[PDB]
């Protein structure tokens, strides 16, 4: 029930039985919003979101909820949209100034830990609150292969091989796990990821929606493109069909 | 010696000769002179000397002899000196034993208007050239004596001056008008409903004797009590969000339901249910149980009027569980007040035996037994709370220098509102549930290791609440089980001197 | 003055330390126990010396005395760049306390649940001062903090005599000690340091262990 | 009569859960308090007339002016504190000073009143900016909020609204300036119950030709022997 | 308002720290370092809590120079964090001073920042505990743990998390008894103490070992099939 | 009565997972007056509704210049209003300066969402209450992009905002799929009928109180005064 | 709300008179007793700004002297950048622009403004200055006030007449019988700044009791 004491009204201090509320409270943002995946295959990851339309009059494209932060990584929100973008746009500024100072295309292991401590970073302060959006990111490369990361807003960051973020986030892991894609292909999974989506969207509820999609993987050589109108009406027409 | 004396002429007044009160009012009579400090010497001695609890036979040598001398004075001063304080601490004393013989119904218009004048009010949106004069006004709970001992006349004239009265205060007594005046009139509303309830057992069961009573003319009937309620609940139930506290709500809300329970209950609980799952204004759960707990013996006491209210005694009781949570402790001493004052009235006992067929269930009681499947799931549900509420609490050791061996204030209140709270719950408890409860503590506190200093003291008084229920099937097994694992843990080896134990 | 009040309970509540100045030398002797057999017992030093000549202990809060620690030796420094003379050790105590009370003085940071007993030698006269939360500072004959510093300091009064030397000191310091230990001290549970015209050192463990045979 | 709060009320950055900032229109209300004043903008000039609330003889009454000079071609007139707006009247001094030294021209009315709005704690005085411009005549009213607009004719002050509601019957689009003085006197003996003279009014026109100015006790008296 | 920031209470305790102490309990596990003759190990329960983490990117160890190890035990997100303070502050001793710093003095560097955020009431302290293994050039083995409190001792052998107080118990009785290790051996020892106390032992794939050796000084995690051997010799 | 505890700063989370002070700001766009904006591949066209503060005044600048390509549409706090529009025009100005070309009117609205984002999660500032429309004309064609307090961002095909919008957003949604062939003086008419549906049975769009601004193709940015939109008012 | 506070402590502080004469001008100030041991030295309330500019103040006495000392700043710093000595208007707006929360005095800021004309000022507390022919401020400012109303078209033909038969008769209007308890200062058209000293003020008192 509800708490009169003002232990959840900062990040800046511990419940008596060691717990920070204002990070469990902020993801309750990310855990209402609508569903985002994401699925590693053996030769890329593959990202897809349920973007719920909210009125007719939005162009087709608006809230863009697929995310370009480097010219081979990709990133899939949750949570309060414009703190995404904020997020976003940390994790490019990231990303331009490792290859201002290394020389080269910040891998998605250390990508995903210099923005994880940007978020890590407004949990600890009573002038600021965390954010309100998990996340995703995956990348190719010759070296690192495929990687996918999430980052939730405590700042924890770990390495999935299918992630899904939102408030069906645990009826679309379970459709994950019936997958075994350490074996299956890029082209394979997007036939795949946009079939979780249709299943896990509660259509009593949720009005419409138009589905995102977004590769990045050794069929585009390493960099993070939007799927293309011809493959991502056929996945959205093998999954209507399932 | 200034409040002895007094308490002692008080005590010896009623046995003053009836020949000796006009040889009173021969004294100190020839001392009121309205403009000399010697005036208050005369109204200080006739609020402590005058007799008033005289018997019927001796109304003339009584009041009679100066009410009206004294009334009349007390209408026409328009002031307020240090001796108009006196005479209302005189004339609610006059009034609430010669209830029925005075007639109160030419001087109520200007007692009123100076009781709501005693309140201060701030009115005008400049409102003062503020008198400084007003630091002496009238004591209201001398005047709450005052109002009470008025309202049982034929010609329900002061009633209305009543809903005059609070209808002309509603706006003061929300919660986000807080002000100076608050403290005066939340304790207005502590006392009225306090004192109709005291001239109501001095009129329907209070034993005869040589107090005169009243006379069935002044009495409270069951409709004087009825518009009583109806203009005085919609100021206590603002009352109960306000932001300095809900102490004075509560106590005006528990003696409001001994009168009328099917018009002040469902108010309250209309604002319970939505106060305990709400994660947003957090303040109602401290102040709707606060209120329910006065409320508590008039809830679970069906009435002929107010039958419903053990169908709300047990979804009151379970959704209370998540309020004993280890993060506010004031919520949590509350759900300990809210949990063990409900039960020590309702038994903790299954009816599913009596479930079958038999002709003594009513309509509302045989709704209460099929409820009772629920008393286990809530003994158990209060234990599982209860031990996240001790494990979660228990000492760390920070300071590697040191060592904090005092529980504190703050947490000896947590060990005694669970010692208290769960051996109330446990004792109001059938045998079947007893044991099957008897286990949960008994698997918790011997398959771990707490710290002795705040989860020690915690944990073993809450198996000390095991074992004074039934100290027979609670020994038999905490005691071959510490005697068995002390003898194997200190003469095993030479821990007979040592520097540290194990812990 | 609230929280003032409320670090010198953190002190109070800190583990015993003494200090008593003799003749020709100031000794300083404090608990150092461990909760366990796992704890290094060498590993952390309560005692812990300033300069050549100057070294301080404390009684209450472990981490806020290496703040204190830290700033005393820069104080000792910058006072040694300077002048190029060993620093005074009433002018050190005057700059660690301005120090403590700065901390007090502005809002949203604790005071330091810390008091120091800071020993020194200067121009052949010992010395020892005491250093309290609220920034004061005291030149004591002998003192004591902690646990049990009110039956210490009644204890130290009635056991000193301005005459003794600095090998007597050492003795009614670790007799102070030994009214508040509450088990058997052996050369690791105690630490003591002496501060004479040699200069500051904290002793050996061994060194100890010879005091202790008396 | 009664007082009334509500819970979004002590808060100034802080929204209201309709939308709205009673922290900062409890300022603005807190304003309307101090002595009328009314300017009435015409084809031929803008008048700009106010009360003075002088107490004891012995005060001279050429120093609590509250209509000053913003620049030549601009006055202004003040409500609430005469300290209180000394600090816009700096501005827009200025500001003009700086329009002239960058570009050889005199500002517009509008533009000082849009320079001195965007200072915005909001202020405690209301503004009447009164000036010849290019677009001739000018008035233009500043609320404290910030809030600049032009207007044909406004009232500030504490009997402002009740003074707006005579300038609404008395206005037309055809007046002259030799009315606009005596109508605006007319108002300012309807808001204070007091007989005029030089030492409870002030008035000022700034017309076309002329710069701006401050009527004299001789030109003050001339004008109130007629009405 | 004393129990919403770190200054005193009225008996002189900082609660928000002893707040702090309770986040480390709160992500279910336990590590457990122990301090041999010539080697120090520490081990970590490494629970995998989806079947879709990619198990190499959940870890407590951390590798803070090339011969100082670590392991973080609380809060996963306050523990990364304090792993790039000693990341940087174990870098920036060699680059001040010419030497590889030891685990004294970068047990001391992170208590000292963690002391801050136990004196400044803008911020919370972190809700994690560091355990530093290192071989020194002069002492041997060295085993230290730094605190939310900021208290930074030496150890012959320790504990963390959730077990905390259960897997001290199991390290004191083998410290008293004999020299506590000998040789790599003292591996053999920690395994089993997580294992006591946790009451599994279920699978060879559920922990993470680290070592560092007089003979080897770099901090080497072993591999699984590496610490299978340690396992069923057990 | 009812004492919310999440809603005093903008930085505290409700146990809800939702900032009560960010809707709060979100309800100050409601206050103003009804704004419609709305596109048709051809020129891109805001019309608004202004208020006075009596008669014998001036409505309101509700249409406001940003560069000679983008225009905005104020709803909302007008201190706020002012505060972004200099925003917006200085950096309308920096990119004219350092790349000789106009921003893309994509690009300046992804501006004013990472500056307006910025007080919704820090202490003690305010979101901005202010809720813009702003119609562009880039090399991608014109847009209606929508800002919000919350800093999100809509790219709209039209959009009312404002107080009773939802009857005028329900007039758009309507006749959405016939403004991409319309011409400029019908385009007009769609907004001034938009904009008609916000007023009470008793009220009219006189020409005192309407504006129009209008961005397109070869058309810079222009608004249109009080006698300036009868042309357009006249045609309906 | 706190600049209330300001004005509680001129209503108890000292009285301070000051009329303005067609040649000279003059304060008056009543002089306290201050204690049977202290020096009286260090509690005189009329202090000099620059050569042609002097003020009396009531209020605090610790306020005062940063008002004082703040005010012969920028009488000296307006000589630097313009030459000319200060207007008594330029240095009463500073001081009124000087009065966080505004430093509780009240003074009566006098002097010649480099065209020899007279000049008295006060500077309320609230920030506000305005100008004044005569004034009082003080703990009998109100009755004052009212007294130098009735008193001041005819007296300005001698200025010894005038400055005595309204300041002193005005101070004896509230303060004592005199030569003690009176602090009175005189300054000519561009001359000086002098105090008379009580051997001279009970020389004017007794024209005035004759």
């Amino acid at each position: 029930s509800s708490i009169g004491t003002g232990y959840d009204l900062s990040a800046s201090t511990f419940s008596p039985d060691g717990r920070v509320f204002q990070v469990e409270y902020a993801m309750k943002a990310v855990e209402n919003s609508s569903t985002a995946i994401g699925i590693r295959c053996k030769d890329g990851v593959v990202f897809g979101v349920e973007k719920l339309v909210l009125s007719k009059l939005y162009e087709e494209g608006s809230n863009k909820r697929l995310f370009n932060v480097d010219r081979h990584v990709g990133m899939a929100v949750a949570g309060l949209l414009a703190d995404a973008r904020s997020l976003a746009d940390i994790a490019r500024e990231e990303a331009s100034n490792f290859r201002s100072n290394f020389g080269y295309n910040i891998p998605l292991k250390h990508l995903a830990d210099r923005v994880a401590m940007y978020v890590h970073a407004y949990t600890l302060y009573s002038a600021v609150r965390p954010f309100g959006c998990s996340f995703m990111l995956g990348s190719y490369s010759v070296n690192d292969g495929a990687q996918l990361y999430m980052i939730d807003p405590s700042g924890v960051s770990y390495g999935y091989w299918g992630c899904a973020i939102g408030k069906a986030r645990q009826a679309a892991k379970t459709e994950i796990e019936k997958l075994q894609m350490k074996e299956m292909t890029c082209r394979d999974i997007v036939k795949e990821v946009a079939k979780i989506i249709y299943i896990v969207h509660d259509e009593v509820k949720d009005k419409a929606f138009e589905l995102e999609l977004s590769w990045v993987g050794e069929l585009t050589n390493g960099r993070h493109e939007i799927v293309p109108k011809d493959i991502r009406e056929e996945a959205e027409k093998y999954a209507k069909e399932s | 010696v200034e409040n002895i004396l007094k308490t002692l002429v008080k005590s010896c007044r009623p046995y003053f000769p009836a020949d000796a009160t006009a040889e009173m009012l021969e004294e100190w009579r020839p001392l009121m002179c309205p403009f000399d400090v010697t005036m208050q010497k005369a109204i200080t001695y006739f609020e402590i000397f005058l007799p008033t609890s005289l018997p019927p036979e001796l109304h003339h040598k009584g009041f009679k002899l100066w009410f009206d001398e004294l009334i009349g004075l007390w209408v026409s001063v328009q002031n307020l000196p240090q001796w108009e304080g006196q005479l209302v601490n005189l004339f609610a004393r006059l009034a609430t034993d010669n209830i029925g013989y005075i007639d109160w119904d030419p001087y109520v218009p200007k007692i009123f208007t100076r009781i709501l004048r005693s309140l201060n009010l701030p009115v005008g949106s400049s409102q003062v050239l503020v008198p400084r004069f007003l630091t002496n006004a009238y004591d209201i709970g001398h005047a709450v004596i005052w109002i009470t001992a008025m309202m049982g006349g034929p010609s329900k004239l002061v009633q209305k001056h009543l809903a005059g009265l609070f209808n002309s205060i509603t706006s003061f007594y929300h919660p986000s008008n807080n002000g100076r005046w608050l403290n005066k009139l939340m304790k207005l509303l502590q006392r009225l409903p306090n004192s109709v309830v005291r001239r109501l057992h001095r009129e329907r069961y209070k034993k005869p004797s040589w107090l005169t009573p009243v006379p069935d003319s002044h009495k409270l009937t069951d409709q004087d009590v009825t518009d009583f309620v109806q203009c005085i609940i919609q100021p206590v139930l603002l009352a109960m969000f306000s932001k300095t506290g809900s102490l004075e709500a509560a106590q005006a809300l528990q003696n409001l339901a001994l009168m009328r329970p099917e018009l002040v209950i469902p108010p309250v609980l209309e604002r319970t249910y939505p106060a305990l799952e709400t994660l947003t204004e957090p303040h109602q759960l401290t102040a709707t149980l606060s209120c329910v707990i006065g409320v508590a013996r008039s809830l679970v006491s069906g009435g002929r009027w107010f039958p419903e209210g053990p169908t709300h005694m047990l979804p009151l009781l379970m959704r209370a569980l998540p309020g004993v949570d280890p993060n506010d402790f004031s919520k949590c001493m509350i759900t300990f007040q809210f949990i063990a004052t409900f039960s020590t009235l309702v038994p903790l006992v299954d009816c599913s035996s009596v479930l079958q067929e038999r002709n003594d269930l009513t309509e509302v009681e045989r709704e209460l037994c099929s409820a009772t499947a629920e008393f286990e799931d809530f003994v158990l549900q209060f234990m599982d709370r209860c031990f996240g509420l001790i494990e979660s609490s228990t000492l760390e050791q920070t300071r590697e220098e040191t060592e904090t061996e005092k529980m504190t204030h703050l947490e000896s209140l947590v060990e005694l509102g669970l010692s208290s709270t769960f051996s109330t719950i446990l004792t109001q408890c059938s045998k079947e549930i007893f044991m099957v409860a008897l286990q949960k503590v008994f698997n918790f506190s011997t398959s771990h290791i707490f710290e002795t200093r705040v989860a020690g003291r915690m944990v073993a008084d809450m198996c000390r609440a095991a074992v004074k229920c039934c100290p027979e099937e609670s020994l038999k097994l905490f005691v071959p089980h510490c005697c068995s694992v002390i003898t194997q843990l200190t003469m095993n080896d030479d821990v007979l001197n040592d520097e540290e134990l194990d812990k | 003055l609230v929280q003032i009040e409320y670090a010198l309970a953190a002190v109070a509540g800190g583990a015993p330390s003494v200090g008593i100045k003799a003749a020709n030398g100031v000794v300083l002797a404090t608990e150092k126990k461990q909760k366990s057999i796992l704890y290094d017992e060498r590993s952390v030093h309560k005692v812990e010396p300033i300069t050549k000549h100057i070294g301080l202990v404390y009684s209450g809060m472990g981490p806020d005395y290496r703040v204190l620690v830290h700033r005393a030796r820069k104080l000792a420094q910058q006072y040694y760049l300077v002048y190029q003379e060993p620093i005074p050790t009433a002018q050190l105590v005057q700059r660690v306390a301005s120090v403590m009370q700065e901390y007090t003085q502005s809002g949203g940071v604790r005071p330091f649940g810390v008091s120091l007993l800071i020993c020194g030698w200067n121009e052949g006269r010992p010395y020892l001062f005491q250093s309290d939360p609220s920034g004061a500072y005291f030149a004591w004959k002998a003192t004591a903090m902690g646990k049990n510093y009110v039956n210490g300091k009644t204890f130290l009064e009635k056991r000193y005599n301005e005459d003794l030397e600095l090998e007597d000191a050492i003795h009614t310091a670790i007799l102070t000690l030994k009214e508040s230990f509450e088990g058997q001290m052996t050369e690791d549970n105690i630490e003591v340091g002496i501060c004479n015209e040699a200069g500051f050192r904290r002793l050996t463990p061994t060194e100890v262990k010879d005091y202790l045979a008396a | 009569m009664f007082l009334t709060r509500s819970e979004y009320d002590r808060g100034v950055n802080t929204f209201s859960p309709e939308g709205r900032l009673f922290q900062v229109e409890y300022a603005i209300e807190a304003i309307k308090l101090g002595s009328t004043a009314i300017g009435i903008q015409t084809s031929e000039g803008v008048c700009l007339a106010v009360e003075k609330r002088i107490t004891s003889p012995l005060m001279e009454p050429s120093s609590i002016e509250k209509i000053v000079e913003i620049d030549a071609h601009i006055g202004c007139a003040m409500s609430g504190l005469i300290a209180d707006a000394k600090t816009l009247i700096d501005k827009a001094r200025v500001e003009t000073q700086n329009h002239w030294f960058t570009y050889n021209e005199t500002m517009t009315v509008e533009s000082v009143t849009q320079a001195v709005s965007n200072l915005a704690r909001p202020f405690g005085v209301a503004l009447l900016f009164g000036g010849v411009d290019e677009k001739g005549p000018q008035l233009f009213h500043m609320d404290p909020s910030g809030t600049f607009v032009q207007c044909d004719a406004r009232a500030i002050g504490s009997a402002s609204e009740g003074a707006q509601s005579s300038l609404q019957e008395v206005y037309h689009k055809s007046m002259t300036l030799k009315e606009a003085i005596k109508s605006s006197l007319i108002i300012l003996k309807q808001v204070m119950e007091e007989k005029l003279n030089a030492t409870n009014i002030e008035l000022a026109t700034v017309q076309p030709g002329q710069n701006f100015h401050m009527f004299t006790k001789e030109e003050l008296e001339e004008v109130i022997k007629d009405i | 308002f004393d129990r919403h920031i770190t200054i005193f209470s009225p008996e002189g305790r900082l609660y928000q720290v002893e707040y702090a102490f309770k986040a480390i309990n709160q992500g279910g596990l336990t590590s457990v370092a122990v301090r041999g003759k010539d080697c120090a190990v520490i081990v970590t329960q490494k629970k995998v809590p989806d079947k879709l983490l990619d198990s190499s990117t959940v870890t407590h160890l951390f590798k803070i120079t090339e011969n100082i190890g670590c392991v973080m035990t609380g809060m996963t997100a306050d523990s990364r964090s304090q792993v790039q303070r000693a990341r940087y502050e174990a870098a920036n001793w060699k680059y001040k001073y010419g030497y590889e710093i030891p685990v004294d003095m970068l047990c001391k560097r992170i208590a000292d920042i963690s002391q801050v955020y136990t004196q400044n009431a803008e911020m919370r302290p972190l809700g994690c505990c560091m355990i530093l293994i290192g071989i020194d050039e002069e002492q041997g083995p060295q085993v230290y743990k730094c605190d939310p409190a900021g208290y930074y001792c030496g150890f012959k052998a320790t504990a963390a998390g959730v077990k905390q107080t259960e897997s001290t118990s199991f390290l004191e009785k083998k410290v008293k008894k004999k020299f506590d290790w000998t040789f790599e051996q003292t591996v053999e020892t920690a395994i089993t103490c997580l294992s006591t106390v946790l009451s599994i032992d279920f699978k060879p794939s559920e922990i993470e070992v680290g070592v560092v050796t007089v003979e080897n000084p770099k901090f080497r995690i072993l591999t699984e099939a590496e610490i299978d051997a340690h396992l069923v010799a057990l | 009565m009812f004492r919310n505890q999440y809603d005093n700063d903008v930085t505290v989370w409700s146990p809800q997972g939702r900032i009560h002070q960010i809707e709060y700001a979100m309800e100050a766009v409601k206050q103003g007056s009804a704004t419609v904006g709305l596109k048709s591949k051809t020129h891109a066209v805001l019309v608004a509704l202004k208020r006075a503060q009596s008669e014998l005044a001036a409505h309101q600048k509700k249409i406001l210049h940003v560069d000679n390509h983008i225009g905005i549409s104020i709803a909302g706090l007008t201190a706020d209003a002012r505060l972004l529009c200099n925003f917006m025009r200085q950096e309308c100005l920096d990119s004219r300066f350092v790349f000789d070309r106009p921003l893309p009117v994509s690009r300046l609205v992804s501006l004013i969402g990472s500056k307006t984002q910025i007080p919704t999660q820090r202490y003690g500032r305010r979101p901005y209450g202010v809720g813009l429309l702003i119609a562009g004309y880039d090399d991608m064609g014109p847009h209606i992009f929508q800002t919000c307090p919350s800093a999100n961002y809509f790219d709209c095909r039209a959009m009312s905002i404002g107080a009773r919008s939802q009857s005028a957003r329900t007039y758009l949604e309507r006749h959405m799929s016939e403004f991409m062939e319309c011409n400029l003086n019908e385009l007009v008419k769609h907004g001034l009928r938009a904009l008609r549906e916000t007023l009470p049975a008793e009220q009219d769009l006189t020409t005192k109180n309407v504006s129009i601004g209008i961005v397109g193709k070869d058309l810079e940015f222009t608004i249109y005064d009080d006698d300036d939109v009868s042309p357009f008012l006249e045609g309906l | 709300f706190q600049v209330e506070y300001a004005q509680e402590a001129v209503k108890k502080g000292s009285t301070a008179v000051g009329v303005r004469g067609r040649d000279i001008v003059v304060l008056g100030v009543e002089k306290k007793s201050v204690a049977k041991l202290q020096d009286e030295r260090t509690v005189r309330k009329i202090c000099a700004l620059d050569d042609n500019v002097c003020m009396a103040f009531a209020g605090l006495t610790a306020d005062a002297r940063i008002v004082i000392n703040r005010a012969r700043v920028e009488c000296q710093s307006h000589r630097l950048t313009v030459e000319d000595p200060v207007t008594v208007e330029y240095i009463t707006r500073y001081i009124a622009s000087l009065k966080r929360r505004p430093f509780g005095i009240s003074a009566l800021i006098v002097g010649f403004d480099f065209d020899g004309t007279p000049r008295l000022y006060q500077t309320d507390p609230s920030g506000t200055y305005h100008a004044w022919k005569a004034n009082a401020i003080g703990r009998g400012a109100k009755s004052v006030r009212e007294f130098l109303e009735k008193n001041y078209t005819d007296e300005a033909i001698e200025t010894d007449d005038l400055t005595i038969k309204l300041v002193i008769k005005a101070l004896l209007e509230v303060v004592q019988s005199g030569g003690k308890n009176i602090e009175l200062a005189v300054m000519r058209r561009d001359q000086s700044l002098k105090i008379l000293n009580p051997e001279e003020i009970e020389k004017y008192v007794a024209e005035i009791e004759k």
